[PDB]
DNA sequence: TTTTTTTATGTACTCGTAGTGTCTGC
DNA sequence: GCAGACACTACGAGTACATA
């Protein structure tokens, strides 16, 4: 119930154990390697033996046979590692869950596992009864911004030496995915155990195989960079989202920025967006974007995509998704189109 | 008659050391540092494209883990176990084609033997080649081996799309990427494979097959194979010519360049080339329209896109600014028109003519 | 090439053939191993199958004329071509070329087989422990410990028997957790001290061969392997990796308390505990008082009866030994007449034995509420 | 839901319709396009209630006599009620009174009385199926020839269980290949004179139908290789079956 | 309970032999000609707009294809395999709603019994309707088995559009495509229907139930058998010109006059007045593009005005020497494309009022 | 820090479950 | 006998994918 950060779960771990533990936050590989951290503290201490169990709906507990009976050659305790589902578990699996702890066996150990929890599954019996006791944790991937710092701090901690170029290729190539990111982290140390690497062949043991989720592509288009806007479609390849979701994304951008441009006029921009607080890391991010437009400009972006949105949909285009690489890039140095389009 | 039965070069030359691995530089050295010193993952994901080393790799570390003198990143050259796995028959690497065992009354029973004892030499070890076909629950069965594995066993893994593995099972295993397979690599290799048997090539022919093989070694290779049938036991340009027909790609272009004047027979050619080649003519026109269009953005942007045909920055440019904006805009109604029309011609091929008629009209 | 001639009758060939061919279901990954190999040599038929587990080798005697040589046949197809046949009727075959002609009189079939080189053998060993026990004492031992196995286990050897030795006795550690069982049984002669695993699977087959027959079963065991000996027929498993550790430690030390009632009685009694009104939650709830045994009832349904048993009791009052399920597991293997139990402390394990035997030593740790 | 008009009472042990289904059964159309092919045809006379049942390509009509007069009336029952009053059949003492109406068939079992709707077409005239001249005919013991079948069908192909019948002078020659091909060869001695013949067809069905009749001696009847097979009983002539061949 | 229950036209009177089929003369001979001279085919696809007759000349087919005459060209009728098709009894007539059963399962079903032999006829006849809406996995499933067939079964499909359906599927059977029927044979047949059926009949109420059918027997006919309903007993021209909605008055011209003089007034006065008696809205289109039409004929070569054309010249000749030829072709377009947008407006009175907006932009001066 | 928002119809595959044939030492 | 094994086969659901 604690709300912690694991930075601090550890000290937690090494002092004596608060009873159940549940660590929580949508993760690449922290929750993983948190777990493993969390194993091999249990090893050194009593609990060894980790029974895994899938926390899901319309599946019966098994865990209860743990429960209410001890083990009987080797006891050494016990940790049962659950698996949360990715939306919460319900009401059953919660009041069961507070069956379970009356259950509970002083050689028992709770472990929950999984992601972000709904109110009423965050303050269900389990976790109210839970709440005198148990602690709660929550961890999340870094941000584009804060990636270099934690890569050199797990470099580090490695004890391998990195450089600014290597940095960068990194976060460019890996944003986001720290598998990949670990991944290349030990194939660079295995590779050359000189532990100098500078820009040798960082890239040519790297790939490009990173997440991109559809929030920042616009934060490219607003610059209206061709090459980087036709890079990071490319990136966006081999993971490719469904059209749908980024159609939806810079529709929606590009209806809030020609509200905003229509009032203008009135209420400055700031003022403007107090009421647009869509948390675009300032709204000031989206001050800068706005700098650099027209109202015929809009227009010629607003005729293509709303063309777009019939081209996928009244007909299904199978182009349709590589459209979206002719939509953004042709925005980019096109100051305001002579008509000839105005679609 | 029914004697010397060449098999596929892609089994024959299937290499049998790391010396024989063309490309992949990183895998290869990652692996050889790797084998020396005993810091060994307990599951080695291999994932890649069609066709480059990743099976080879996979029976090249059960070689390595396997030999009488141990785990060794040279090469064993001749030693019972593995030497036994030169060939087909092998006791301690069983090699589940896991698309054939999808589920887990099948694959449950064949991870069932990681705890019995392993065959004759140490590390017990599996290659379950194309992973990505698992059922849900084999993955589980999969996963629940991982998360506590012999320490006498190990077993490699090996798939084409990694995005479908659950991301517990890919965080665990140590993944190496193998990288596609770059023109000159497979230009020397092909070079060599027909230098060592009997086969004489011209260089052409072998730039030819390197570019239509896409990157994938494998695809080299049996279009060696369909070279040397249709070439009669020599792959001389000839061949590779009939294969030119398939693998002439640049065609969108060069009647771009061609539409903003009279040059006589290139017309013709082109027209018969796409005829010939029968691609899609409402996407030919498309791509037409959409190289018009960044032209005509060029003509008000001087380096309006750049990365655009980075091979044809030489070529391209020009007609991106020496032809007025507006014969670019006549040209782009012209070609709007015929596309609007194209359907309702009596045949595209003759409406795609009408169009390239109607736009050679004007200028 | 190979031209091996069969003449043999389906009595004798029958039997065989299913000892042989049972556990070879499913799709193997060599199709060879879903293949049934027949060699025959001399006066004998060896008839193989395998799972890349265990094999199974029926020995065939050919009084008839016959003809070496070595091929491999679809199992399920000459089971079935042998099965259905006119009883007493002879089966004559020839593998000719590719295929194997198999010939009733008026019957006549063609089945396709495969190169024997290809099928897989078991490499030879040592065997470091043999014996011939008699076979109903196998069978004792086999059955009177191996309705506790924990069958599908994380420790993924708590999933075999255990065998260990010492100089004429030997006894089947069945490792299973919160349950573990001995059996005490003599081998009559001197035999070393050995610890071996041997798999669930590989102990079914075991125990299905014996047949109940009076020849004694010859067993051997190695650093890697088993063979099992009946007649004439042979069974090789291999062994599980990893090793348990004592079992004499979960045993009741000090059991100051104790219990003795006639096993049928007992039997009945727990039989309707059991089925009474405890069926899915905990279950019986115990309260061993002198000379008393008050059964409480616990179950999802909500009928909650009580239950008084006349037991011999030697101690003064005790609770909070309930665990229903292995209880009624040893209970139904006592295969006793009169029952004595030995019940230390509600937190340690039971222990059940005969009352005037230790043919079978059980222990049941009692689950706690 | 109400009685119904043209309802001719059956008084019939249980023991009659389940020897009467059992026989007719196992030949009945399971979703097929021809939508009168699916459930059974119960057809009145004045000498029994006959049922026919077909795929198309398995004729089977049973005829068990019943010793009431009979109105002439053609009804076809689905498939679905044609289970479920199978399986409402059992004890053989009590006597099934077997109503029939025009949109709906109801059965009175014991102190119980079900019903089932009836489907909606014409069925095919069975008796033009039956092959007009049984010119050559063959008699066989029925346990001889059912477990000849099942071995040459054990390796017959799996898809298509297709044997083939070669007739000669008091002899039945059986042949089943299949993929990875195999040949399962078996000679019967059988009651047969005439022209010498040979016809494909499928043992799924032949064996269903002998396992169906059980008698002590069957006998077929034939013409050409393009002609169907009419198999019933030596015995009586209550149950016969009509079997289409493979090849053509 | 009537006769089984086609009381109505559109199925009574489906024909029942070659002689009673109406058109499709190249059709019917290419059939004819394939039967009797030997040279028959496995598979036939008739391709064709909708009450052509393709799932009427598919079953002629097939009773003509096992009739116990033999392989005749013209079928019995009066043999029992004849009537057994006609009843739908025929245990090889294997006929598929393609449409309702489209699934690959049953595809594959159908086609594992394709090696049995006919239970009765010659031929075990696959007769397929509706073929375009087989799943893409079912007509690859047919390939192998309409390429090369056992001796013994024949596939018929009949099919709205041909261009829907695979070109492997499309290269393996005769496409017959079924001539759509011009009005003259659709007169003649609707009165000799009427005369079996002994119901009065006008001739030019017939006309007008060919000119509105755009060439269908089912269209025609069901449109007759509405209007007995509103002609009580009688296919009488004033019921099916209420019923149809025909332009019977001189209105069209009149707003074709006033329209091309850019009379906005004028024409929204004609569309109310029009509105309020109750049009049709699509034929006062059509009637539009032919006078057009005339129009601009006469404007080119006159004296080609006939009938009613010719009677109203003094207004239509007049129209052609005041209206230059190229203004006719533009008002022609216009009103087209108004008449193909028409299904594509909320209302139809608002489609034409847009249309006629559409054309008066032309010359918006005043 | 919680934030918008495409379908119908069809085809496969794999996992439970459920119902049923068949038959084996019990 | 025979019930329980034991197999085997069919059906629904959940999921992944395709194509118009
Ligand atoms: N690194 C390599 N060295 C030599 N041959 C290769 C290599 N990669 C691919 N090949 C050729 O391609 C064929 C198939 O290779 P394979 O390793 O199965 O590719 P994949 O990664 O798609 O499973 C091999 O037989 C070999 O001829
Ligand atoms: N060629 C024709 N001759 C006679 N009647 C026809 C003809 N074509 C259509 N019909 C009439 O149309 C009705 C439906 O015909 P049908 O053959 O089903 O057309 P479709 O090709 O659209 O399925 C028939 O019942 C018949 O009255
Ligand atoms: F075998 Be590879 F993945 F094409
Ligand atoms: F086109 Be028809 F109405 F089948
Ligand atoms: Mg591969
Ligand atoms: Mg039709
Ligand atoms: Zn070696």
């Amino acid at each position: 119930m604690i709300r912690l950060y694991p930075e601090q779960l550890r000290a937690q771990l090494n002092e004596g154990l608060r009873a159940a533990y549940l660590l929580l936050g949508n993760d690449p590989l922290l929750l993983q390697e948190s777990q493993d951290a969390v194993r091999q503290v249990a090893a050194a201490q009593g609990f060894e033996e980790h029974h895994t169990f899938s926390i899901d709906p319309n599946t019966d507990w098994n865990a209860i046979f743990s429960l209410c009976q001890a083990m009987s050659l080797f006891a050494s305790r016990q940790t049962l590692l659950l698996l949360l589902p990715e939306n919460g578990p319900n009401a059953a699996i919660n009041e069961q869950l507070l069956t379970l702890t009356g259950l509970l066996h002083d050689d028992l150990l709770l472990i929950v596992r999984g992601n972000k929890l709904s109110k009423a599954q965050e303050n269900a019996a389990w976790f109210t009864a839970l709440a005198n006791r148990s602690v709660q944790v929550t961890c999340q991937t870094p941000e584009q911004a804060q990636l270099p710092r934690w890569v050199a701090a797990r470099a580090k901690q490695l004890n391998l030496e990195l450089d600014d170029a290597a940095n960068q290729v990194l976060c460019y190539c890996y944003e986001g995915n720290l598998l990949a990111l670990a991944q290349a982290l030990e194939r660079l140390s295995l590779l050359w155990p000189d532990g100098k690497l500078t820009l040798p062949r960082v890239e040519q043991a790297v790939n490009d195989a990173a997440h991109f989720t559809p929030f920042h592509w616009v934060d490219a288009l607003l610059m209206g960079k061709s090459k980087r806007a036709l890079h990071i479609l490319q990136q966006l390849r081999l993971e490719g989202s469904e059209p749908v979701i980024l159609l939806r994304t810079l529709q929606r951008e590009l209806l809030l920025l020609v509200n905003l441009k229509r009032q203008s006029a009135h209420t400055p921009l700031r003022a403007l967006f107090d009421k647009h607080r869509v948390w675009q890391n300032r709204r000031g991010m989206m001050g800068e974007a706005l700098n650099r437009l027209s109202q015929t400009q809009l227009r010629q972006a607003v005729q293509l995509l709303t063309r777009t949105e019939l081209t996928l949909k009244q007909d299904y285009g199978q182009s349709v998704w590589a459209e979206l690489e002719g939509l953004s890039l042709l925005l980019c140095h096109k100051p305001l189109a002579d008509v000839f389009i105005d679609g | 008659g029914p004697h010397m039965s060449y098999q596929v070069l892609a089994r024959k030359w299937r290499p049998q050391t790391f010396a024989d691995v063309v490309g992949q530089e990183h895998v290869l050295t990652a692996l050889a540092n790797g084998l020396s010193l005993g810091r060994i993952h307990h599951a080695y994901l291999f994932s890649g494209t069609r066709g480059v080393g990743k099976t080879s790799i996979a029976r090249l570390l059960a070689k390595g883990l396997n030999c009488e003198t141990g785990i060794t990143a040279t090469p064993c050259g001749v030693c019972d176990n593995c030497r036994e796995i030169e060939q087909g028959r092998f006791v301690d690497l069983i090699e589940i084609d896991a698309a054939s065992r999808t589920k887990v009354e099948d694959t449950r029973d064949l991870l069932d033997n990681v705890q019995y004892a392993p065959a004759r030499g140490r590390f017990k070890v599996y290659l379950i080649d194309e992973v990505h076909m698992l059922s849900r629950h084999s993955f589980n069965a999969l996963l629940k081996t991982l998360e506590e594995p012999p320490e006498h066993v190990k077993f490699l893994l090996a798939t084409t799309d990694p995005q479908k593995l659950p991301v517990t099972i890919l965080s665990r295993c140590l993944q190496f990427h193998l990288k596609a397979l770059d023109v000159e690599q497979i230009r020397h290799q092909l070079e060599h494979i027909l230098n060592e048997e009997h086969i004489a090539h011209e260089p052409r022919a072998l730039q030819l097959l390197a570019r239509a093989a896409e990157g994938s070694l494998r695809d080299a290779l049996s279009l060696t194979d369909q070279a040397i049938a249709s070439g009669d036991g020599q792959v001389s340009t000839q061949a590779v010519s009939a294969m030119l027909g398939t693998l002439d790609d640049d065609q969108a272009l060069s009647l771009v360049e061609a539409m903003v004047e009279a040059n006589g027979e290139r017309v013709m050619a082109l027209i018969n080339e796409a005829a010939a080649r029968g691609i899609e003519w409402e996407a030919l026109l498309v791509e037409m329209l959409g190289l018009l269009h960044r032209i005509a953005m060029v003509q008000l942007s001087p380096a309006a896109l750049g990365n655009d045909m980075a091979a044809i920055e030489l070529r391209m440019r020009e007609l991106a600014r020496t032809i007025p904006p507006t014969d670019i805009q006549l040209y782009y109604q012209t070609l709007l028109i015929g596309r609007k029309e194209l359907p309702y011609a009596p045949d595209r091929r003759m409406g795609v003519e009408m169009t390239l008629l109607r736009a050679l009209a004007f200028h | 090439g190979p031209h091996m001639k069969f003449t043999v009758e389906r009595e004798h060939l029958l039997k065989p053939l299913q000892q042989v061919s049972g556990p070879l279901g499913g799709r193997p990954t060599l199709p060879i191993l879903g293949n049934l190999l027949l060699q025959v040599a001399d006066g004998t038929l060896s008839l193989t199958g395998t799972d890349l587990e265990m094999e199974m080798v029926a020995r065939v005697a050919l009084v008839q004329p016959h003809e070496p040589g070595a091929t491999t046949v679809p199992a399920r197809k000459f089971f079935d071509i042998c099965r259905g046949l006119p009883e007493g009727a002879e089966i004559a075959v020839q593998l000719e070329g590719e295929r194997m002609l198999v010939r009733s009189g008026r019957s006549r079939f063609s089945l396709s087989t495969l190169p024997a080189a290809d099928f897989p053998n078991l490499d030879d060993w040592q065997s470091e422990v043999e014996f011939t026990l008699p076979q109903a004492t196998m069978k004792r031992l086999i059955e009177a410990t191996q309705f506790s196995m924990a069958h599908q286990d994380v420790r993924y050897y708590l999933n075999g028997m255990l065998f260990e030795t010492e100089g004429e006795e030997l006894r089947t550690v069945a490792t299973d957790g919160h349950r573990l069982a001995v059996c005490s049984m003599p081998i009559g002669q001197s035999l070393p001290s050995h610890s071996v695993i041997v798999p669930r699977k590989g102990v079914i087959e075991l125990m299905r061969m014996l047949d109940g027959g009076d020849n004694p079963l010859r067993v051997q065991i190695g650093s890697n392997n088993i063979r099992a000996h009946v007649g004439d027929f042979i069974f090789t498993s291999k062994l599980v990796d990893g090793r348990f550790p004592d079992y004499r430690r979960v045993l009741p030390k000090n059991p100051d308390k104790h219990l003795e009632a006639g096993c049928d009685l007992l039997k009945q009694a727990f039989a309707r505990a059991a089925i009474l009104s405890n069926e899915k939650f905990r279950g019986v709830r115990l309260y061993v008082s002198e000379n008393q045994l008050k059964i409480t009832a616990n179950n999802p349904e909500q009928e909650e009866a009580e239950e008084i048993l006349d037991v011999t009791y030697s101690g003064a009052e005790m609770e909070i030994g309930f665990n229903v399920s292995y209880v009624l597991d040893v209970l139904n293997a006592l295969k006793c007449e009169n029952v004595r139990m030995m019940l230390t402390d509600s937190v340690s394990s039971v222990q059940i034995e005969d009352a005037a035997s230790q043919s079978a030593a059980y222990v049941v740790m009692p689950m706690r509420l």
